[PDB]
This record gives structure tokens, sequence and C-alpha cells, in this order.
């Protein structure tokens, strides 16, 4: 049985436990290509099912995702409950290495679900984003305001009847918005943002944004302060919203790949991989081995690039401005190899449905060998220059520390989750893209996630990525760079240029789009900054019916208030430098 | 019937074959040679499914789903491995010889062969040998020929010969050298040869007029419109790119014009793209032609109209219901004049009275194909209402259909039906002044003047019913033919009588009404069809008004010092000298029009109105069905200086500026409400299409496909800043791809057909409830009237026989599909197709005048001597001269007029 | 279908020849000696059958010339791997019920019988490696394995 085969997952023990607890008629099991059991639960039993999953012998401890879907235009809904809208809850059990997708069906008039925040605190921002983009009200939410769009925004953009394209610009709207930007400091009310007891009169309100002098993006944090002590803080995000999901509903399966590049713009091919993997799951494509090793090579190269930039920016935020120049020279070496392979520096747009855009250029191994010889001495130099310095250690150790429980309840993944002592990497637990054929280690922490522990874990991850790159250079199969499937978009170019059936396939795939049959697919990968995921719903057309991108920087920014509570502003700056987030990843 | 496809049970129609039954269920089977309108032949061998004998069976057998009936308890599989392998192999065999031509082929992105190559999953070529090659032929100005792309699916020959009755397209050659085309280079003679570009699943037959300015299907902006070239009202999809009307595709209507248009509607659109059209309002001051915007034109016209003592309005059957009603509201009901002559209006009102008061059910265009005998009186259907002639051909083949059904032969087995019914056909009796294009299938043809055809009709009605008025003076041979017609009509279960206003005689319409009443009195299921002239002739007849002669009399007498002419050239309904004198005497002439007409040289004000591609409105076709047509594109999107509005918008704004001295343009639904509130006869036009607030789950209807391209570069040569998307406040459609065009959307107006995997016109199968039937949620268009409870009385006004008087010549009308409609001659592709302007002469009259064939003769009509070359017409009765109606210099009002001093120049 | 010398002791009935993997037909047998190359004989047969196609239906009309070209390539030793497999697939997909009439099953009967009984003559024509594509400068080919 192939990995893309449609499975109902009725042999999962979670289905049997749910049947024994709630009854055989309490839910509907859906057969998908997501790889996880999809269970449609009634709305009135949602909190009961969540509590039952939370109190399992090997419980589902992390709310991985929570969002909505507009099901009004979905023609192929066979074996599904009648739904105008739906809300899905993706929960991960690390102990079982399993996950379950609960789904709640809502009518068009009764668009309200009970809040999930009493079970999982990340449901705060997840439900705020669901309300902002779909208009679904969550009863019991502490403060259900818009998180992506401004508060004075009419309509909900991810609904099907909302126009995707840009409206006409008016200087009047900009000028009045400048007026509210002017009186926002004067007319600030903490009750709007969920804060309480604002201005006792021992607290002051501090706004860091909107523009920070850093490469992680532009955003605001409002802080309740007693002197230099932070008591309450909520981040103001949505300043980097690009409508990537709404764009996914109006681009074909092939023409959306450059938009998948700019989700985490320090990731590139790392961001391209889960999307093309989920599309290949929809298409029923098993890629050959050379495609797997090429994609692994480019993903590890871009992971090293992102980790180098993150370590450099953390060192610069500490105060040492020297190693960022040398590490950007190293990034220039990586960019030289990436320019040679894909033709571009930062957003290659090189992964394809079924393979990659071109074969590897003649001489890639030379550039890879020079880069692999160049890296370790520079890494040791950066280590001895800044990451073994006592001033950097005093600035970074013990700042914004959290344990395994806090990382599990807030959906923190990547360096922080492994620094809390939990060994969970997608490249080993749920392997993808032929990662089982590479010998590499997963670094883990002692059990407490400091800034320093996360930075050293990222350094060890860079070392392991260098090991993977060495294995890619030494052992590469000789064969096709595209699959032997009719849905490989585009087909190989020489056969397009001299065969007429291949020309027909190329013509209809680049113009109208490749036709993915109606199914739901899900791919979860380990990104450069945590765990990334693409959830793609196809209605049988040439475009995505629903593109849902889960990014870890959302969860990290939501964990920001729970970890910095009771600390200083400089601790907040060091924490922001030690998260490895981009605002495009948060806001997408 | 009960069938089981891939283990899933379905209920289908047992009289259908498995291919159309499974396509109606939403299942996908590739097919080439089968068509819903043409039946099954089993040629392309593409639709192979695996049939099993019973519920438990593992071997099966590859059967042909188009050739296999969907009987009760059938077991088939589509996704069987052997069936899929064979379908991919059939695609591969078709692709062995196919040219590497998709980038330079006009069927690219619209190709059924491309769709089925992709859908079978064939993308790898292992064939390494040569590909066969064919030379091409010149098929005329409309169809472009490329025989290399043929897959030998035999659709073209089957449609063109068996369905459309054409004789000049066939299949030649042998084993793999089969050639589909004409026996020699020449124009395709059929009036329905344009449907080959949709019948052909490949790019062998392509729209050449579209090919001149070619763009792909995904790049088109489509709208659901009504063809404006005669009164049949065929549903069309005009598609636009870069501010010009690019193509007319057939839009499916299961009640009117299901899969097929005629060549006048498909290739006569080129007047929209003419460069001499008015794009701005123009005011004539002395010798200068100054250009205004909309507001100053409205203010100036309102001021001058307010100073006038009486403003009259001359409508037209070209304009929609809303434009005519807005003109009627602006000038007043008693000052509104229909733009047609007195005789044309009298014939139109009589045909309307017969239709909506005669008690006989008038059929739709699809319903015509089920009648058992057809009598066409006076009307040249193929040149005036061509789609009715096609439906008459199908009704004639109905006898072979019945003969094959009597032998338990399935109705989709077209070859067996044609073999059983060899040459037996339902009776067709056509009367005209000469031979018609229906004569190859007609049981009898009567070449006689209009009075003699009316007398023949009155005699048929008297022989059917003795209470009908009798005709004295019938020859014994003509009486024998009369009783042959009467015996054929009386034995028919469903007789159909077709007449119209194009014969130029009231008595022909009266005789057809008498025949229909006599057949109704015998208990027969008689239907009556009346063919009008223009797109909204029925609408102008229902709304009514004075004739053009009364308007010219008011202008000449000085009682009217202001005339507003709406979408009328005024020369097809009256003499040019009289119109020019009356318009020159008027101190204000104001022409609201979208085509540069000859009456704008004396016009004081010209309003740049919109054509059907740039306007919304309602038109009433010949059967009395109200149909809404929608705007295709915004003319001001590309050229921002273009101020071209709807005619009803112009006239409503003029009425508002005349009354309240303020400008209000309108919304379209406001004008629709005004029409249905003030004219109860036109109250049914509200249900023709839903209002502008109609949504499909909250979103509008997309005009263009979702892969519409060039949004940030197509206007970049003017300005790099992208403009506002045009807002359509009038209708429910949006000028963007941000809309709904789902096949399952609860709507009736479909701008274009597209399904994922079905890019060709075969996506209409996805847009129908059953394949070849109606649309899923009904067809657009609502009949304005029901059939009457009681009929009329017999028309006792029997005319005398035609007497050829000396020194005078009766003008026999000759109509052409290319040349008689006013707007179609303006299309520059038609001048290569329109015939040379002739004059038809009987051999005895030509010998009496000493003129041969081809010599020039000069005749004076209304004191205007024009010369034409002589063509000898054998079937024309003596004492008559035949003139081509609607051409240059020959108005259609000249039908039945007398001609003086016809003499060789 | 071609029959070997082992089938020579069989009565000339419909059932007996039908049970041997052939047909009685017109019962006018034709004898092939050792001097006749089976590939050339089957090429002559298929050339007749391809040029006497009526052109109505796709498998015979567009698949018999493919078999003709394959057998012509095998005649001069220009056959490539996949040719005999293509001939066998053509024999399976031009059987009874797959074409509009019974001309193409009779066309592919000698080809499948000669491939069954004399495969060593068809394998002798496959000399050149398979090449459907030529090199295009600047585009690296997709080297399928
Ligand atoms: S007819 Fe179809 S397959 Fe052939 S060249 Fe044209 S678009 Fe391509
Ligand atoms: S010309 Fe077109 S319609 Fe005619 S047989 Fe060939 S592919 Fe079919
Ligand atoms: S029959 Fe009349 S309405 Fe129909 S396509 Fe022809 S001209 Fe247009
Ligand atoms: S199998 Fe028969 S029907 Fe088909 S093309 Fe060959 S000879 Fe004609
Ligand atoms: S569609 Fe049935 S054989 Fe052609
Ligand atoms: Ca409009």
């Amino acid at each position: 049985e192939p990995a893309w085969q449609t499975r109902d997952h009725l042999d999962d023990p979670v289905i049997g436990e749910l049947r024994n607890r709630f009854g055989p008629d309490a839910f509907t099991v859906q057969a998908t290509r997501t790889g996880v059991p999809v269970v449609w639960i009634k709305r009135e039993q949602l909190l009961e099912v969540g509590d039952f999953l939370k109190k399992l012998p090997k419980p589902y401890v992390m709310l991985f995702d929570l969002h909505g879907m507009d099901e009004r235009l979905r023609t192929h809904r066979e074996g599904l409950p009648a739904a105008d809208f739906s809300v899905f809850y993706h929960l991960i059990s690390i102990d079982r290495n399993r996950d379950i997708m609960l789904k709640v069906a809502l009518a068009e008039n009764d668009l309200h679900v009970p809040t999930f925040t009493k079970l999982f605190p990340n449901a705060n921002w997840y439900e705020r984003e669901t309300w902002d983009l779909f208009g679904i009200t969550f009863d019991g939410h502490p403060n259900l305001r818009r998180i992506m769009m401004p508060q004075t925004w009419k309509g909900h953009p991810l609904r099907k009847d909302y126009p995707a394209r840009a409206t006409e610009f008016s200087p009047f709207e900009l000028t009045k918005a400048k007026q509210d930007l002017e009186m926002e400091a004067l007319t600030f009310k903490p009750e709007e943002w969920g804060m309480k007891r604002g201005t006792n009169e021992d607290f002051m309100f501090l706004n860091l944004g909107p523009n920070h002098p850093s490469a992680h993006g532009a955003f605001r944090i409002v802080l309740q302060l007693d002197g230099e002590e932070i008591v309450d803080c909520v981040p103001d995000i949505g300043y980097h919203h690009r409508g990537a999901e709404k764009m996914g509903e109006r681009q074909s399966w092939h023409s959306y790949i450059p938009y998948t590049d700019r989700i985490e713009y320090l990731g590139g091919c790392v961001n391209e991989m889960p999307y093309v993997l989920a599309v290949e799951k929809l298409a029923g494509i098993t890629v050959p081995d050379r495609v797997n090793v090429i994609r692994v090579m480019l993903s590890e190269l871009f992971r090293i690039n992102s980790h180098l930039l993150y370590i450099s920016t953390f060192i610069q935020d500490v105060g040492a401005m020297t190693p960022v120049f040398f590490a950007f020279t190293d990034r220039q070496k990586i960019y030289d190899l990436v320019e040679a392979i894909t033709g571009f520096r930062m957003h290659p747009a090189w992964f394809r449905i079924g393979g990659v855009a071109h074969d590897l250029p003649r001489g890639w191994d030379r550039l890879l060998r020079e880069f692999l010889d160049w890296m370790p001495k520079r890494l040791a130099s950066y280590e001895k220059a800044a990451l073994q310095n006592t001033i950097l250690k005093g600035r970074s150790q013990g700042v914004a520390a959290y344990g395994a429980k806090e990382a599990l309840e807030w959906g923190t993944t990547g360096a922080g989750l492994r620094a809390t002592g939990i060994d969970f990497d997608v490249r080993k637990a749920r392997p993808y893209s032929g990662y089982e054929n590479f010998d590499f280690e997963i670094p883990v922490g002692g059990g407490v996630s400091d800034c320093y522990t996360r930075v050293m874990l990222k350094v060890e991850e860079l070392r392991q990525s260098l090991r993977i790159l060495e294995q890619c250079l030494n052992n590469m199969p000789e064969g096709p760079f595209k699959a032997d499937h009719p849905l490989t978009t585009p087909p190989p170019k020489e056969r397009t240029l001299q065969h007429i059936e291949t020309l027909i396939t190329h013509f209809l795939q680049v113009s109208w789009g490749p036709v993915m049959p109606a199914n739901e697919s899900f791919q979860m990968i380990e990104a450069t900054k945590g765990i990334n995921s693409y959830y793609l719903t196809s209605d049988g057309s040439t475009m995505s019916y629903r593109t849902r991108i889960r990014t870890p920087s959302y969860a990290h920014l939501q964990q920001i208030p729970a970890a910095i509570r009771g600390s200083l502003v400089s601790d907040l700056i060091v924490y922001l430098g030690s998260i490895d987030f981009v605002m495009s990843d948060v806001d997408r | 019937a009960t069938i089981h496809v891939d283990g899933k049970e379905y209920e289908v129609n047992g009289a259908d074959n498995l291919l159309e039954a499974c396509l109606s269920l939403g299942l996908d089977i590739p097919y080439f040679c089968w068509h819903p309108a043409l039946g099954s032949v089993g040629a392309c061998r593409q639709c192979a499914v695996k049939q099993y004998q019973n519920a438990e069976d593992t071997r099966g057998r590859l059967v042909m789903s188009c050739m296999t009936p969907a009987s009760d308890g059938t077991f088939i599989s589509i996704d069987d491995e052997e069936a899929k392998q064979f379908r991919e192999s059939v695609v591969e065999w078709l692709m062995t010889n196919h040219p590497h031509d998709c980038p330079v082929c006009e069927e690219g992105g619209n190709c059924h062969l491309q769709d089925m190559t992709v859908m079978t999953g064939h993308s790898f070529r292992r064939y390494r040998f040569t590909k066969r090659t064919h030379r091409n032929q010149d098929l005329g100005p409309f169809i472009s020929h490329e025989m290399n792309r043929c897959i030998a699916c035999y659709r073209c020959v089957r449609y063109y010969k068996d369905y459309a009755g054409g004789t000049d397209l066939g299949v030649y050659g042998a084993h793999d050298n089969v050639y589909f085309g004409r026996p020699e280079d020449g124009t395709l003679e059929s009036e329905f040869s344009g449907n080959l570009v949709e019948i052909c699943p490949t790019g062998v037959f392509t729209d050449k007029t579209h090919s001149e300015r070619y763009n792909r299907k995904w790049d088109m902006q489509f709208a659901p419109s009504i063809c404006q070239q005669c009164s049949i009202g065929c549903n069309i999809s005009p598609g636009e790119r870069y501010g010009e009307l690019r193509r007319i595709e057939n839009r499916y209507n299961g009640t009117v014009n299901h899969y097929f248009l005629c060549d006048r509607g498909r290739f006569g659109y080129g007047y929209v793209n003419l460069k001499d059209r008015p794009r701005q309002p123009v005011q004539r001051r002395g010798d200068d032609f100054i250009t205004l915007n909309a507001e100053q034109a409205m203010q100036g016209a309102a001021d001058i109209l307010r100073q006038s003592k009486k403003v009259i309005g001359i409508g037209s059957p070209r304009a929609s219901v809303e434009s005519n009603f807005a003109l009627r509201e602006l000038v007043g009901e008693e000052n509104f004049y229909t733009g047609i002559a007195h005789g044309e209006q009298e014939r139109l009102q009589l045909a309307l009275k017969v239709l909506r008061e005669g008690g006989i059910y008038t059929p739709a265009l699809r319903e015509i194909e089920s009648y058992d005998a057809v009598l066409v009186l006076g009307e040249d259907v193929t040149q005036t209402g061509a789609r009715v002639a096609l439906a008459v051909r199908q009704a004639v083949k109905g006898k072979a259909r019945e003969m094959a059904a009597a032998q338990k032969v399935a109705d989709w087995q077209i070859a067996a039906i044609l073999n059983i019914g060899q040459r037996a056909k339902h009776p067709l009796f056509v009367t005209n002044v000469d031979d018609t294009r229906l004569d190859d299938i007609a049981a009898w043809t009567y070449r006689a003047p209009v009075e003699d055809q009316a007398r023949l009709g009155f005699a048929i009605a008297h022989a059917l019913d003795n209470s009908a008025p009798a005709v004295d003076g019938i020859e014994p041979e003509l009486q024998s033919k009369i009783d042959v017609i009467v015996q054929a009509l009386a034995g028919a279960k469903k007789p159909l009588i077709i007449s119209g206003t194009n014969a130029g005689s009231l008595e022909v319409i009266q005789a057809a009404a008498n025949v229909a009443k006599a057949l109704k009195g015998r208990g027969a299921d008689v239907g009556i069809t009346m063919i009008a002239r223009s797109v909204n002739s029925m609408g102008l007849g229902i709304m009514g008004g004075g004739s053009l002669e009364e308007a010219l009399t008011e202008l000449e007498t000085g009682r009217a010092d202001a005339v507003v002419v709406l979408e009328n050239d005024l020369h097809r309904h009256a003499s040019a000298t009289r119109v020019n004198a009356a318009l020159a005497k008027a101190p204000l002439v104001m022409v609201v029009d979208h085509q540069r007409t000859a009456i704008m040289e004396n016009a004081h004000l010209v309003l740049s109105a919109a054509s059907f591609a740039e306007s919304d409105g309602t038109v009433i076709n010949n059967e009395g069905r109200a149909q809404r047509f929608f705007q295709v594109y915004d003319p001001a999107y590309y050229d921002s200086k273009t101020v071209m509005l709807e005619s009803w918008r112009w006239l409503h704004s003029l009425h508002s500026t005349l009354l309240s001295r303020e400008v209000d343009w309108t919304q379209l639904d406001h004008v629709i409400d005004a029409v249905v509130a003030k004219i109860p006869e036109l109250a049914g036009i509200k249900d023709a299409a839903p209002d502008a607030t109609f949504r499909i789950r909250g979103q509008k209807l997309a005009r263009e496909p979702h892969r519409y391209s060039g949004r940030t570069a197509m206007r970049a040569n003017i300005s790099v800043h992208e403009p506002r998307q045009p807002q359509d406040i009038d209708t429910m459609f949006t000028f963007s791809m941000e809309g709904n065009n789902q096949p399952t959307a609860h709507r009736s107006q479909v701008p274009f057909a597209w399904a994922p995997g079905w890019n060709s016109p075969q996506a209409w199968n996805k847009f129908q409830d059953e394949v070849g039937g109606k649309l899923r949620f009904g067809d657009p268009g609502v009949r304005l009237f029901e059939t009457s409870e009681n009929g009329l009385d017999y028309f006792t006004s029997v005319p005398a026989r035609f007497q050829p008087q000396d020194g005078k010549w009766r003008i026999a009308p000759y109509y052409h599909l290319f040349g008689s409609d006013e707007l179609s001659q303006r299309a520059p592709v038609f001048q290569s197709r329109m015939p040379q302007p002739y004059i038809k002469l009987n051999p005895a009259d030509a010998a009496k005048l000493g003129v041969n064939a081809g010599t020039r003769v000069s005749f004076s009509y209304d004191g205007n001597t024009v010369t034409l070359p002589v063509e000898i017409a054998e079937g024309l009765t003596a004492g008559q001269v035949g003139l081509p109606m609607g051409m240059s210099g020959i108005a259609p009002v000249l039908a039945g007029a007398h001609l003086e001093d016809l003499k060789e120049a | 279908d071609f029959l070997t010398e082992a089938h020579l002791d069989l009565p000339m009935e419909f059932e007996s020849i039908g049970k041997a993997g052939s047909r009685l037909g017109t019962a006018l047998a034709m004898a092939v000696d050792h001097e006749i190359n089976m590939v050339s004989l089957v090429r002559n047969l298929e050339e007749f059958f391809a040029r006497e196609s009526c052109g109505w239906c796709t498998p015979c009309r567009d698949g018999l010339p493919w078999s003709v070209k394959i057998l012509r390539a095998l005649e001069r030793g220009e056959g490539q791997p996949g040719d005999i497999e293509t001939l066998e697939q053509l024999c399976r997909f031009l059987g009874p019920g797959k074409t509009f009439c019974a001309h193409a099953p009779g066309a592919v009967e000698p080809l499948q019988s000669a491939i069954k009984y004399f495969r060593e003559e068809f394998e002798a024509g496959i000399k050149q490696p398979f090449s459907n594509t030529h090199l295009i400068n600047g585009i690296q080919p997709n080297l399928l394995k």
C-alpha cells in the first residue's frame, strides 16, 4: 500500500476508545489522504471529546492546529455531515506519535462553537484567527477580537464570497487611519486588549513597534509595566498579513509554489517541500529516490542558511556586531550554490509536483565540496567569538525559561520543544522525503528551554545538517529528477518539446492547471524554525479549495506572554532574538 | 433501469445508452465519435467499459458504452484496469499521427482531444515512426481547415450530412488516409456550417473570424447574451478580449438552440468591432462636430427638448424592450412611433394576434423537431429563421425515427435508424416565390407569387374544413396537389404550420392562421410558428405604437419639432428621400445609436449607445419568449475617454434631466419594474433573469474563467497603475473571475461552460441535468403569453390570383442569410460571403425585354433609378422581378411593391 | 492463426482447429517452409491487413500501421526494446469486441501465433537500443530508469 492511499484509520486505537466512551453513533469517521484519523464530532460533545483525549493513558497533549473551512461551495462532500462551515482541531499525541483531526460542522446561521482555551491555551490566537477570517464566534473566549485584519475591517476574508483581489486605494482611508494611529497612544484602553486594572496607577503602557530595527519583521507589543518589570503583555500581530491561503484558493496547484516560498522567507525550499508533498499525496505520486535526495539537499542547505542568520542576529541583538558579516559571507557561499542549482537566491520556486524544475547542473558537487570544507572552521570561529563569551551567556542563560508542560500546552515546536527535553522531530518520528536513509542525530536539551539552550541546540542542528549534506554529496542516485506520473507538473521539457502527448499534458497543466481529484491531504515537516504543515482540501478542480498553512512562529509568539511574565524589557529583547521567528511566518 | 457502475447502484433511463447515462450521473467516460444530438455510431472506440454478466463475475468483457443500452440490472466498470488500459491505448493510437501543433492551433485550451488525452493519463510517447500528413483546403471565409489534426471520429460528416442536410462535405480515401472535407476547394454551402468548429473535437475546423484576432478560452470575458441577427433568439456566449468582441460561441439552451447556431449568428458579430462606431456623444454645431461627455450632452439635449413644442420618438426592433420603453417614457405614449412601416407593422401585429390570441400552441425551437408534418407558407425559413429550418429537417427525419422505433431499435442507434428509414420522411410542403434550401427534403414546393401562395393556403384550409372560405379558380393539377397536401396534413398526429412577416403579404399570414384553425377544429395537435424579422420585432409589436409613416408625416407637417431616433437607420422602412427631407425639416434630430448610420449627417445630436456586447436588456423572440442578454465588457475599461452607455440608460437620464433638471442614470431592474408596471403585456420580462442582488451562496457570477491572465499587464501600455475593476450594478454578473461558475450552481444563466477536465464545449454535459436534455435548473427565458382558451375566426379576405400587368413589375422578395439582416452586412467578413446584388428575371420576361443573363437593367423606385445585373430565375413566375431584400439600396419594405420602367441601361 | 507440425494430425473441423488455438476459416490451408522468414511473412500479412482497413474505427486503422512499421523495423534489424511487447499489446487490444468489425482480430491472429511459436525470429530483429528522443541543447533530459 502506498503512502498516499486513502485510509479511514478505523484500526487506530483512538477510534476504538472513542467508540467505547461516547458510542458508535456519536461521530463520523472520514476517509482522507491526510494520514491522520479525521473524526466529525457533534458540537455539543466537543469539549467532552477534548477532555477525553486529554485524559487518555497516552494523552493527546498538544493542540497542533485549529481553524475553519467554508464548505458552502464544496460539491464533493460524500460521506460527510451537512455543513455550511466547519472547524477543525488537529491534536498531536507525542507519546503515541499519533494525531487526530476533530471536525465540527456548523450551519450558516448558528456560527458559534464552545471555546477550546480551557483545554489548550493556544486556542486563544487560533480561535481569534478563525473568527477574524471566517466570522465564527467562540463562546467563552476571553477577548475575541480581530488578529490579522484591523478592528475596523468589514467582512471576513477567508469566506468564499469575499473577493480575493485588492480593492482600489483611497488616500482618505489612509489619512483617517493615520488619525487613529495618532490617537492610539492617547485613547488606549486596556479592556480592548484583554488587560485589566490598567493605569493603582503603578503601571505604564509601552509600545515597541511598529517597526523594529531587526530582520524578523515589523510588529507591536504592548506591555503593562511596573518600573522595569513586565506584568502583562499581548503582541499586536497582523502587520505582515499577505492572504496566502486566500491566494491558494485563486492559484492553480502549480502556480502557487512561489507563494509557498514567501511564507518563511528564510526557508525557501524548506517551505516548498510540505506543499509539494501534500499535492503529490493528492495526485498519488511516489517520487523517485534522486528527487528525495535532491529535495533533502536543498532543504538542509536552506536550513543551514536560516540557522546561520538566526545565530548572527541573536549575537547582534546581544551586542556583538562583528560575526554577522562573516556569517553573511557564508550565506553568500550557500547562495552561490543555490543560484547554481535553482537559478535564484532566496525564493528558488524550484520544487515541482512530482520532482524538481531542472536536473542538477554539471558541477554542483564541486560547489558543495567547497562549501562543506569551508563551513566547520567558520562555525568554530563564531562559537569561540560569541557563543562561549561570558557576557553573552549572562545575557542569555536563564532568560525566559519554560519546561515540557509549557511547551506542550502552547504548541511550541522545534528548538524550544527539544530544549525542554522532549525528543520530537518530524524527520525521525514521522519521516518524509526519504529521511530514513540518512544517518543524523536529533539534539535535545536538559529539560529547561533557555535562550542559550535553544541557540546551542540550533548550532547542533546546523552540525547535523552538515552531516546530512555530506551524506547527500557522497551518495546520490543516478536517475530521473521527475516522476513517471501523468500528473507531474510540468512534464520533462525535452519530451514536451518533441512529443505531442507530452506537449498536450504540458499545455493543459500550465494553462488551466493540473486536476487533483477531490481529497484532503496533509503534510507535516520539520521547518527551519519549528514544525510546518500544509493542509490541502481539493474539490476536484485545478485550484485548491482550501489551503491551510500551520507555522510554528504563531505558537512561539503566543507563548511570548506566558514565558516573559515577571521579567524585564531587556529579557524581552533577548527572548525575541532567541525565538527564530519571522513575521511572515506568523501572519502569512 | 438499475445499473451498477464500479459496485455503486444507480437509477437511469433504460432507453438511453450507457455513455449518456453515465455522463448524466457525473461519471467520466472518454468519448470522441458520440454526440448527444447525433447519436451513437461506435467509431472512435474510446468509450470502452467492462461489462459483467451478473453480480458475481470477474472476467467481464470490454463493451462500447455508447453502443450498449443501459438496461435494467446492468453491471459495468469504468475504472477497471483493462478498460483504462484500452482507453489509454485508443488515445495513443490517435496520437501516433497527431501533429506537434498545440501552440499554433486555435483549438488549444478548448480541445476535446487534449482533455481526453490528459484524462486517460497518456503522456508518454513510445511511437518512434513517421506521422501521416494531409494537405488543407480553402473552405471559405468562416471555417479554417487543417486536416493533419483529424482523429477520424466522423462527427463532421455525420452532423453536416445526416443532421444539417448539407451536400458538399464528405469523407474520402481509405484505411488511414481518410480525408474529411469538400470534394474541391470552395466555400461550405450550408447555412449551419459554423457548428463544425464545436462539433469537431480537434482543430481541423476552426473559427477563422476568431482566428484573425485569436485568444485562448481562459483569456475570454464571456457573457450570456441573445443573438441579435434575427427573431429566433438563439442563446449565445459572446467572448471578448482587449476591448473587442472576439468570438460568438453557442450557449446551450435546451428549449431553443441546444447545440447549434446558424452562420449569421456565429459570424455576423463583426459590426461590434467597427472603428467608425460612435464612442462619445457628439453635438453638431454648424459644420463642427464637437464632442461632449455624458452630463453636458444630457443637459444640452434636455434644454433643447424643453424648448421644443412636441418631441416624437421613433423606436426600432433592433433595440431591446427597455430602450423602446425608455424612449416611450421620454416622448410620451401618444408620441411614440415604432420604426417599421405601416404594412410591416400590420403584418407583425397580425402575426402577434395569431400567436397570442389564435388558441394554437406556438412551439419552441426544440419542440419543432417532434411534429409529424410541416407546411411552410410564404416564408423563406433558411434565409430568415435558419435554425427553424434545421429543426424542420429533424422533424422530417422523425418518420425514419418512428419506423425504426416500431422495430424495437434504440433511438440512439442512428445508423440502424437511417438504414430502416431509407428515404421515407415526414411530409414537408414549402411555398415561396422561388426555390428554397429546404427543397431537397420537401415533399412538395410551390413556386408562386404571395397572392397565389395565400390562395393555396386558403384552399387547403377550405378542403380541411368546409366552413373556411373557399377559393374559386383553382386548376385541376393545383387541386390535385392541394388534396395531396390535405391528405398528408389530416393524417398527421402533430401538424405544424410555419409562416411569417418576411413574405410581405398579410394574406399569407391569414391563410396560415386559417389552416391552423382548420387543423385545430379536427382535433389535431397543430402548432403554429411565425417568423419575425429583427431580434425584438415581437417586443416592439407587443409594446406597439404608430408607424414610421405617421412619424414622417408629423415631421413634415411641422407638428413635431424634435425627433429622437433610437437604434434605427430609417432607410429600411421608408424611402431615403422622404426620410432625408423630413429629418432636414426637423429643427432637432437626435440619434441614439451604436452603428454609424446615414441619418447622422443631418442629426443635431448623436448619442453613442451600446451594442448588445456592451449593454444589458431584454428581447422577445419569435415564439414570444422574453430573454435577458447581459453586458460582456466595459467599453471604458481600456479607453477611458469612451462614453458609451445603454440606450435605456441614455433615455432615462434624458427624461430625468428634462423633468427635474438633474441627472439620474438608472439601475436596470428599475427599468424592468417600470416596464412590468406600466405595460401588463410585457409583465413577464421580470422572470427572464434574476435581479442584480441574486447571489450563489453570497457570491456573484463570474464572467471570465478563473485562469484569466494578464491582469497586471493588459492595460500597462496606457498606465502602469491597474485601474478599478468595473462594477456591474445592473446585473448579477461581475466583470472579473471573482464569481461562481459551478455546474451545480442553482442558476439558469451560464456565461460559458467549463468543468475541471472538460475544457471543450463538452463541459455542457456537466452543466445539464441529463446529457442532451435541458439545463439542470431549467432553461433561461420565459414565455410572455400562454395559449388562448378560444381561437380567432376564419379570415374571409381571400385575394385574387396574381395578374401580370403591363409596364409594372411585382417585387418578389429574395432573402439571404448573409446580407438581409441590417447589422450583419456591416461585418467586414460578410462582404466575401454576401452575393453580388442581382435582379431576378423570369426567362419569358427577360426574353420579352431582350436582356440576357448578366446584363445591367435600370429601374426607378420612388423616383430613384438604380441599375443591377440580371440573373435568370427559372422558378420565378412571369410578371415578377426578384430583388434581394436588405442589401445596399434595396430596403426590405420593397417586398410586394410594384416596379416601373424596368429597362436595360 | 499459424499452426506447427504438431497440429498437422488434426481433423479439419471448426471445433478441432478452434480448440488448437486457430480457426478452420475457409479451410484452404497454406504451408510455410523453412526458407520463409516468419517476420517478413507476418509483415506481408499485416501490410495487407493495414492497407485493406476501411478506416471506420481507431484500433485497426491506427494500430495496424504501427504493427506494420514495427515489423518493417524488425525485418532490417532496426528493432528496439519494447517492439515485441507493443506487438503483443496490439494483439490483445485488437481482439473481438474491441474493434467495430472482425477484420482486425483476423489481422492480429497470425501476428500473435507467430510471436507465440517463432519468437526467436522476432527477437533477432531487435538490435538498436530504444531511442524516441534526440538531444536538445540546454535542457537536461529526464533519465528514466
Ligand atoms: S487539435 Fe487539439 S491536440 Fe491537436 S494540435 Fe490542436 S489543440 Fe493540440
Ligand atoms: S475533421 Fe474533426 S469532426 Fe471530422 S472526423 Fe476529423 S476530428 Fe472528427
Ligand atoms: S437563427 Fe437567427 S437568432 Fe439563431 S443564430 Fe441565426 S441569426 Fe441568430
Ligand atoms: S476493424 Fe473493421 S470497421 Fe474497424 S477500421 Fe478496420 S475494417 Fe473498418
Ligand atoms: S463514443 Fe463510443 S465508440 Fe466513440
Ligand atoms: Ca451595464
